[PDB]
């Protein structure tokens, strides 16, 4: 009849409520009217690949505006001393000052200086013209084109695969572990070697001549002869120029270790081996279950057979494997956990170890970069622990699962719980105790009457990485022992070069600063974890509402009897996570753009100093760098950080405006609203108007959910508005 | 531990002459003889003390010229943390046991909730010092320490 | 006269029982067929409404 | 040398087909091969592959040839690759 | 509509009858207790869902169940 | 006091198994004939190590380095062999039809015919245990002492030198 | 040229949002 038309109970809806609720359950298809197991996996499937389509698209239009309205060349040329170009602006309300301000990076109008890092990766991969982004973009534009075609394609019923193919877990593994991850490293690798390091060293090889130009002096033979050192004689030496055939090896493949002195980066012979090394665990790993062929294995069984006797884990993994096929939450689930966890992995190594060049020197966008992905791995990670209680509402089953690892998380549940309340009682009770603590003399004139706990079993790590600072005398840095010596040259003597590197972020020093935000991002972790295993282990019920089952992941509450019930369904115990994540990846992120400013300004002393207590905190961070940002726009100028002033101020805006449907709540508006419906009917030259739709107070659910966006959104650009400008404004 | 020991610091002896001398600007305006007088040079030896006393213990301080504590065990410096920490867990548990002891005794009979809001118990018969053996509850643990009524 | 005393202790074994796996006291049981749940009992705590008896289904084990 | 090649790959079928033969089969039958629901195929229409899997030799596959000699290859090329 | 439910693991205190403002519920003869009465919810197109039945059973747990569905004018609460 | 299953009738069973690891039975015959071999090897070994550094050969370490830096005198070659032979025995030995042959495979490995004997042949066997858990101990004791990297023997030397050179240890 | 396109990028709520108010009361 009406939208939402997957949902006929909402579209008979009289109110507005079904316009809002219609948009925000079009994507959960196991709730949509007469739903098949059928109709959802080939709705999932389809809708895979609008996102691919999207995806490239994205990417496409990034290659695109580069190309045209991007100098890049200019860039090129110059990559120490010249702005990456994002693309043109065109707003009829800026005004003159506007425009003027706006005009950088040698562009003939006013355009957006990029903070995506795109220049450097495009560089590093053998990008140099325009010409090849367009190519790019083309290429891409196509590839968003048959993703389209092949989620039509599959929609129709000559082409559209049964259930069961989706269920056969064996060959899909198989084929993603062996192809979809072992070819494209083994493709990549091969792009490394033939475009990649050419075009570093200085060649040009392109489609027109790649088919004639070796990527090596000796041909493919030594490879297929067996002898591979060859592939590692002659590498390119430590004063080369990038993109300058001067001190270029010939080897493609290495393991040096360590960076390319001038781009600060990691050798490309290094990758082209890397890649191809990894390239051949995947592909014989992907060939470990069976297909269709008589050999491999069954996941199934490998499960089954993996029953510790004698207790104490009961009937092992029995059945989980059908648990875990038939439902694709868990899957999902297990996927974000996966995923989200690399995410940090990816910010993480890519700060410490730069891949692209000239990267490194950019520090608003090394920031911004790790900022990024830190976000992008929290919110994933509530997603895993948010798909998690879903699986046990909507797809679990107890009988079936009877007695295995999985049921008896649910047996002994009250004792997970407790604990990690303890853990975060605990890290919770010191971290902010030795910090208020230290603010406590500091006031009173005494820093010397400080908690200043040294990390002393982390500088016992980097030490044994490395480091020859503190006196330790552990491996990689100690008198005698397999260790080092097992070195052999090779990435050692490159690596303990660029560990001891005063420079870069390679294993900063730390000290009592960096002893205490890592008990608080301890204490965010925990917490976090607690509050979302909580709903997980709860989600089919607890003593307060054992039938919480019944009821689904999302519902208002159960009432105000026997006490109260309030933000009782696991849903609200995901809503009430958001938050504690936004700060544990808040405190994470001040952290690493704190130790960093100070450290590109050369005076890590401040941060050593400041860090210790929360008014070094708040000013020397917050306050201290805010002064430039602030003044975007003056009541005397206006500069080209004036969009980072606004977007602070906006930030500031819907972050506030969050908390008005976090606090009051939907009987005092319902009832508010209820007095404009009696006004509307008795004004005249307003009568011959009506609503088709019955003016309603938002939901107990949406107001916790429209709440948590802006709270989110105002979160994310105010810092998003402070991380660049700051770091932009002093580079 | 890039750490020099207190005493052979330069940052954290400048340190001391520092906040000594802001005190010493403040007793200028007042006169000797007078109150806020001693307050000030009361306030000078603490600080010359409290100076004096941590070079004395050890204690390895940083470059920023304050003292770092060292809780990896060393037995060099064990008065920072663990001489400390047995200390707090001993009155810890001697808190937690006594406690426990409490709540146990008042079960049986009576109304038990009037016990807790109102405690015209004192210590029950005699309740606190038992926590002066509270370790000796490792020998209530092989027994009956925890109660068996969910899991083990 | 059916299977519990009238002052044994008895232990739930309803699952959605606020006392699940505790104990309880019974005032009596009914003794008529028809009574899907007889068995009262009584209990030293309340549960979230405050309210200490509750009657249940001959399926308990004593103690 | 090619040589080093052929000795493991030839040792490996060796033991593939006399040496460690028994031992491989009599495992397969106690594990495979997909559940469901149970023993997919039933959907999925893919599904075995009895003819190349059929051998009119005393046992071994052809599968077992491609199998049991790409281990060995990989070996020769590890030793091969390793002593330079 | 919302859907309401009872259970044979009533009493027949009537309490959740008296509590309800818009007459979704009523007493049956049964023989499954000593009251030998029984909850009933045959008029549920006039329930607005607000639990207040639910806070008057001393049932350990609900004998009254309110599983909340539908939207519908008259569960919404609407007056205009 | 003695676990339920150690009755006292198997070879070697002296009633130790603390964390009751030979409670379930057919696992209990797996251990006891996994001990044998592990005995077995380890027996055949230390007078391996012992003889050699006896001639004069500076310990089973030094006599190892070679290989580091006729016939088939080549690691790559010894390898090879070592590697295909010792696998043609063992999976092989298998088996797995009256416990490895009860255990005892005897036949062609007794031609002295000790088996053959009833009492003789179980008393031969506590006999065999009791030296091969003395062996598996020795081998721990050698290999921890050798850790610091001398010699079994000349370890003997130093301390019969003197008894006055002390371990302290950890201790 | 890129002056033509923002506002068809402002043309195109209008006529989207028209579309889908029409969409969303049928
Ligand atoms: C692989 C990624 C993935 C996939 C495929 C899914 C899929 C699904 N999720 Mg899940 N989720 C994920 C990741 C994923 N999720 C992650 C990472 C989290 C952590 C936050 C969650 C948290 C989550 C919750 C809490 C729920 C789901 C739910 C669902 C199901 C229905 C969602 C729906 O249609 O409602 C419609 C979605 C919308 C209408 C989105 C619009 C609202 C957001 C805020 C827009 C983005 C913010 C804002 C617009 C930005 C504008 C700012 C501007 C100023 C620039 C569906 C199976 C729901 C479910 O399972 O039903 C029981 C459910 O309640 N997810
Ligand atoms: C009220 C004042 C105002 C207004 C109306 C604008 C308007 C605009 N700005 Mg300006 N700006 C302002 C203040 C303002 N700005 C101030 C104070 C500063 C600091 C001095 C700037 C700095 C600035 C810069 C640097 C740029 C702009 C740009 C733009 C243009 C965006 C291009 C576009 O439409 O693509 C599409 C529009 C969007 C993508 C917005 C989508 C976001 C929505 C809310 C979420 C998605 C909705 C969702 C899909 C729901 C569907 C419903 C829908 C289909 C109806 C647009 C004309 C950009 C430009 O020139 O374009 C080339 C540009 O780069 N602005
Ligand atoms: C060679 C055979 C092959 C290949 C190449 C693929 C490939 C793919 N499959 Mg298919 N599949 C196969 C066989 C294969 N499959 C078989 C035999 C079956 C069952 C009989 C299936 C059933 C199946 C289903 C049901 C689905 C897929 C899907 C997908 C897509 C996964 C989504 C994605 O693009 O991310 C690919 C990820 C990578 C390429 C990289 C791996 C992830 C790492 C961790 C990222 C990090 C890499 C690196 C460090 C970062 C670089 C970043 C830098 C470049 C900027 C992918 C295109 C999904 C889909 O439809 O697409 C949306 C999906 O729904 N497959
Ligand atoms: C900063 C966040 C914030 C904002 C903006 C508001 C705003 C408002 N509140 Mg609220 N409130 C808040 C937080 C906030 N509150 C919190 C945290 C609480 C907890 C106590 C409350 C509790 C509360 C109560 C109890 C009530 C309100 C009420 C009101 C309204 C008063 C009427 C009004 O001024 O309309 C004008 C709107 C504004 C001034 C907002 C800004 C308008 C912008 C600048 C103009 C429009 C922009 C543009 C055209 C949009 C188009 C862009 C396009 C792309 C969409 C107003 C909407 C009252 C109400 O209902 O009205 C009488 C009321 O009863 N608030
Ligand atoms: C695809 C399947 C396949 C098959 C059936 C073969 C088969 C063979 N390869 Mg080949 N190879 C392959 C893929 C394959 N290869 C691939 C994918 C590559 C690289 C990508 C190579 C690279 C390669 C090299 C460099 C060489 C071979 C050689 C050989 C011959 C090895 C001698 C031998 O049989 O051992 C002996 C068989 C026995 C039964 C011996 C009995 C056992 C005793 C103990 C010995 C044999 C015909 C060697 C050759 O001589 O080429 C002509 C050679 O050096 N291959
Ligand atoms: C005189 C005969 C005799 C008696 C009465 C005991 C009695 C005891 N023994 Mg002992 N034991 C004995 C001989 C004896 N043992 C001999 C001959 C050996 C070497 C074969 C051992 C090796 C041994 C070990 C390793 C342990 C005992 C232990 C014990 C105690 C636990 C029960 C047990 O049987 O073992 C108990 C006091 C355990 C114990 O708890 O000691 C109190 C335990 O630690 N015994
Ligand atoms: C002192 C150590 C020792 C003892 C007491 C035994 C005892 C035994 N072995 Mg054993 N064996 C040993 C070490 C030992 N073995 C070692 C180190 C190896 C590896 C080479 C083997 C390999 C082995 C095999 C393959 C077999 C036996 C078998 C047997 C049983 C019958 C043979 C026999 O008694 O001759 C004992 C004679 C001596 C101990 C003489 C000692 C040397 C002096 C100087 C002469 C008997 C219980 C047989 C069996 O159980 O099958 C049914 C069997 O076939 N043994
Ligand atoms: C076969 C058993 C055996 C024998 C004969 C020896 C003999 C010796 N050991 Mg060794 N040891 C052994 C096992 C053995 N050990 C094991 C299993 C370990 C691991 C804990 C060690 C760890 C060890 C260290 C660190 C040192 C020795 C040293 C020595 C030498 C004299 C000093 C000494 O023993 O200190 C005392 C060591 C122990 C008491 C370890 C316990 C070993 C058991 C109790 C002895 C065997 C038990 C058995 C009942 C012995 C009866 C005699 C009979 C077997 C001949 C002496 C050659 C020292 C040395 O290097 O001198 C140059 C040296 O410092 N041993
Ligand atoms: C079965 C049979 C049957 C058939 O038919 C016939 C015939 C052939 C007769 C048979 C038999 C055979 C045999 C007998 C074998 C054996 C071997 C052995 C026993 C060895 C020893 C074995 C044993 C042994 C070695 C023991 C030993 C001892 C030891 C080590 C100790 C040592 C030591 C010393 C000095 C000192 C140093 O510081 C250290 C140590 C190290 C501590
Ligand atoms: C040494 C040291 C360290 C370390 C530590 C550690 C790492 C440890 C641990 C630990 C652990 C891991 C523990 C555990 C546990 C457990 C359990 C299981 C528990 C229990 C308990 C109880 C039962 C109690 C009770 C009671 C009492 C007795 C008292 C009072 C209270 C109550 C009453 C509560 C560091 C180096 C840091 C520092 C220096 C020193
Ligand atoms: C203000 C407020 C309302 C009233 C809110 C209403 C009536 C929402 C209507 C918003 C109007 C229509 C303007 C919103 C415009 C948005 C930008 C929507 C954009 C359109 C699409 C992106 C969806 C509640 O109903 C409520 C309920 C429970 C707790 C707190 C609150 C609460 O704080």
């Amino acid at each position: 009849l009406r939208i939402p038309r997957f949902s006929q109970g909402l579209a008979q809806d009289p109110t507005t409520r079904r316009i809002w609720f219609g948009i925000a359950t079009a994507h959960d298809f196991e709730s949509h009217d007469d739903i098949t197991e059928g109709r959802l996996y080939q709705n999932i499937f389809a809708s895979h690949f609008g996102q691919l389509a999207i995806i490239f698209l994205w990417t496409s239009g990034n290659l695109f505006h580069v190309a045209w309205q991007g100098n890049f060349e200019a860039w090129v040329q110059d990559p120490f001393h010249v702005r990456p170009i994002a693309h043109a602006i065109w707003d009829p309300h800026f005004g003159q000052p506007a425009v003027e301000a706006f005009t950088r990076g040698g562009a003939l109008g006013p355009v957006n200086n990029a903070y995506s890092g795109v220049y450097q990766w495009w560089y590093t991969i053998g990008l140099r013209t325009n010409e090849d982004l367009y190519t790019g973009a083309i290429f891409l534009l196509f590839l968003s084109f048959i993703s389209l075609l092949a989620g039509w394609l599959h929609l129709q019923p000559k082409w559209k695969p049964s259930v069961s193919w989706f269920k056969n877990a064996e060959s899909r593994l198989n084929h993603h572990l062996s192809g979809l991850f072992g070819v494209s490293s083994l493709a990549w690798a091969g792009h490394l070697v033939h475009v990649a390091i050419p075009g570093s060293r200085g060649e040009y090889v392109r489609w027109n001549n790649f088919l004639d130009v070796l990527p090596y002096p000796q041909g493919l033979g030594p490879l297929l002869t067996g002898q591979w050192n060859l592939y590692a004689q002659n590498p390119s030496s430590s004063n080369h120029l990038f993109g300058t055939t001067q001190g270029a090896g010939t080897a493609i493949l290495t393991i040096l270790g360590g960076f390319h002195p001038q781009t600060q980066s990691l050798w490309l012979t290094d990758m082209a081996h890397h890649h191809l090394a990894i390239a051949f665990l995947f592909l014989i790993g992907g060939l470990m279950y069976r297909t269709n062929f008589g050999i491999g294995h069954s996941i199934k069984y490998i499960l089954e057979a993996h029953i510790p006797p004698g207790g104490r884990l009961g009937r092992g993994h029995k059945g989980l494997y059908d648990t875990i096929n038939n439902s694709i939450h868990f899957q999902l689930g297990l996927a974000l956990a996966s995923l989200g966890v690399i995410t940090s992995l990816v910010a993480q190594h890519m700060y410490s170890l730069p891949a692209y060049a000239f990267i490194a020197q950019d520090f608003t966008t090394q920031a911004a970069l790790y900022t990024h992905h830190q976000y992008i791995a929290g919110f994933i990670m509530t997603g895993a622990f948010a798909h998690g209680p879903i699986f046990f509402i909507r797809d679990y089953n107890p009988e079936q699962n009877a007695d295995n690892v999985l049921a008896r998380m649910l047996e002994h549940k009250e004792a997970i719980i407790s604990h990690l309340s303890w853990a975060s009682l605990f890290l919770g009770f010191h971290t902010l105790g030795l910090y208020v603590h230290n603010d406590v003399m500091l006031a009173f004139g005494t820093p010397e009457k400080q908690i200043l706990i040294e990390p002393i079993f982390a500088q016992w790590i980097q030490s044994a990485h490395g480091k020859t600072s503190y006196g330790f005398d552990v491996l990689l840095s100690s008198t005698n022992s397999p260790a080092l010596n097992a070195g052999r040259s090779i990435w050692l003597p490159g690596w303990l070069n660029a560990i001891n590197e005063n420079s870069n972020s390679l294993f900063l020093t730390i000290g009592p600063g960096d002893f205490l935000v890592h008990h608080a991002i301890a204490l965010g972790l925990h917490t976090t974890t607690l509050i979302l295993v909580k709903g997980a282990l709860d989600a089919r019920g607890s003593k307060l509402m054992p039938d919480k089952k019944d009821f689904g992941y999302s519902f208002p509450c159960d009432g105000p009897g026997r006490g109260g019930t309030c933000d009782i369904s696991a849903w609200d115990d995901f809503y009430l996570a958001v938050f504690w994540m936004l700060n544990t990846i808040g405190w994470v992120t001040f952290y690493w753009h704190w130790k960093h400013i100070t450290l590109w300004q050369g005076n890590v002393s401040q941060f050593n100093e400041s860090s210790t207590y929360l008014m070094g905190w708040l000013r020397d961070y917050l306050w201290l760098n805010s002064s430039q940002l602030i003044n975007g726009y003056t009541p005397l100028v206006c500069n080209s950080l004036s969009v980072w002033a606004w977007m602070f101020l906006f930030g500031h805006l819907v972050w506030a405006t969050g908390f008005m449907f976090l606090i009051s709540w939907r009987g005092y508006w319902q009832e508010l609203i209820e007095t404009l419906a009696w006004a509307h009917e008795r004004t005249p030259l307003a009568n011959l108007i009506r609503w088709r739709d019955k003016p309603v107070a938002l939901s107990i659910v949406q107001a916790r959910l429209v709440g948590l966006v802006h709270f989110s959104v105002g979160y994310i650009f105010t810092y998003a508005a402070f991380l660049i400008a700051s770091t932009s404004g002093k580079f | 531990s890039g750490l020099t020991p207190c005493k052979e610091s330069k940052q954290f002896a400048k340190r001391e002459k520092q906040s000594i001398k802001k005190l010493e600007s403040s007793l200028k305006i007042y006169a000797a003889d007078s109150a806020p007088a001693l307050a000030i040079n009361a306030t000078i030896e603490k600080t010359k003390r409290r100076f004096d006393n941590y070079a004395k213990q050890g204690l390895l301080c940083g470059a920023d010229g304050l003292p770092h504590l060292i809780v990896s065990g060393d037995q060099r410096h064990w008065g920072e943390f663990i001489t400390p920490g047995i200390l707090f867990l001993y009155i810890a548990g001697w808190i937690g046991w006594v406690g426990r002891s409490y709540l146990i005794a008042i079960r049986d009979e009576k109304k038990p909730t009037q016990k807790e809001i109102i405690i015209d118990v004192p210590l029950a018969s005699r309740l606190v010092f038992r926590g002066f053996s509270w370790p000796i509850a490792a020998y209530r643990e092989l027994l009956n320490g925890e109660l068996v009524a969910k899991d083990v | 006269p059916i299977g519990p005393k009238r002052g044994a202790k008895v232990k739930i074994l309803r699952q959605e029982s606020y006392w699940y796996k505790g104990t309880g006291s019974v005032v009596t049981v009914d003794q008529d067929p028809n009574t899907r749940y007889p068995v009262v009992v009584r209990f030293n705590k309340v549960n979230y409404a405050n309210v200490s008896t509750n009657n249940y289904a001959l399926d308990e084990v004593e103690e | 040398p090619s040589l080093v090649i052929s000795l493991s790959t030839g040792l490996s079928l060796f033991l593939g087909r006399f040496v460690f033969f028994n031992f491989q089969r009599e495992n397969v039958a106690k594990q495979v091969p997909e559940q469901n629901g149970k023993g997919t195929h039933f959907d999925a229409g893919d599904e075995r592959a009895k003819e190349y899997a059929g051998l009119l030799k005393s046992a071994a596959a052809i599968v077992d040839v491609l199998a049991w000699g790409s281990i060995g290859h990989i070996v020769a090329y590890y030793l091969a690759l390793t002593t330079s | 509509s919302h859907s309401v439910k009872i259970y044979d693991t009533c009493i027949g205190c009537t309490q959740c009858v008296r509590a309800c403002p818009t007459d979704v519920l009523e007493m049956i003869p049964w023989g499954g207790c000593k009251a030998k009465q029984i909850a009933s919810a045959p008029r549920t197109e006039d329930c607005v869902g607000c639990k207040r039945c639910e806070s008057a059973c001393p049932t350990d747990f609900l004998s009254v169940r309110v599983y909340l569905w539908h939207e519908t004018t008259r569960s919404m609460g609407l007056a205009y | 006091p003695r676990p339920s299953y150690l009755d006292g009738s198997a070879p070697g069973d002296f009633g130790f198994d603390p964390l009751r690891l030979g409670e379930v039975p057919e696992n209990l015959e797996r251990f006891k004939e996994s001990e044998l071999i592990h005995c077995r090897w380890a027996m055949l070994a230390v007078p391996g190590i012992l003889v050699p550094e006896a001639l004069g050969l500076g310990n089973w370490v030094k006599a190892q380095e070679w290989a580091a830096l006729v016939p088939w005198g080549t690691l790559p070659t010894i390898l090879v062999i070592e590697f295909l032979s010792i696998a043609f025995v063992e999976h092989q030995r298998s088996m797995e039809k009256d416990p490895e042959k009860k255990k005892y495979p005897g036949g062609a490995f007794d031609p002295l015919g000790y088996s053959k004997d009833p009492k003789k042949f179980h008393e031969y066997k506590i006999k065999e245990v009791k030296n091969g858990r003395l062996a598996l101990l020795a081998f721990v004791g050698i290999c921890v002492q050798q850790s610091a990297y001398p010699g079994t023997g000349p370890l003997e030397n130093l301390a019969t030198h003197l008894a006055d050179p002390w371990h302290n240890n950890i201790g | 040229p890129s002056l033509f396109v923002p506002l068809v990028g402002l043309l195109f709520p209008a006529v989207a949002m028209a579309s889908l108010f029409l969409h969303v009361e049928k």
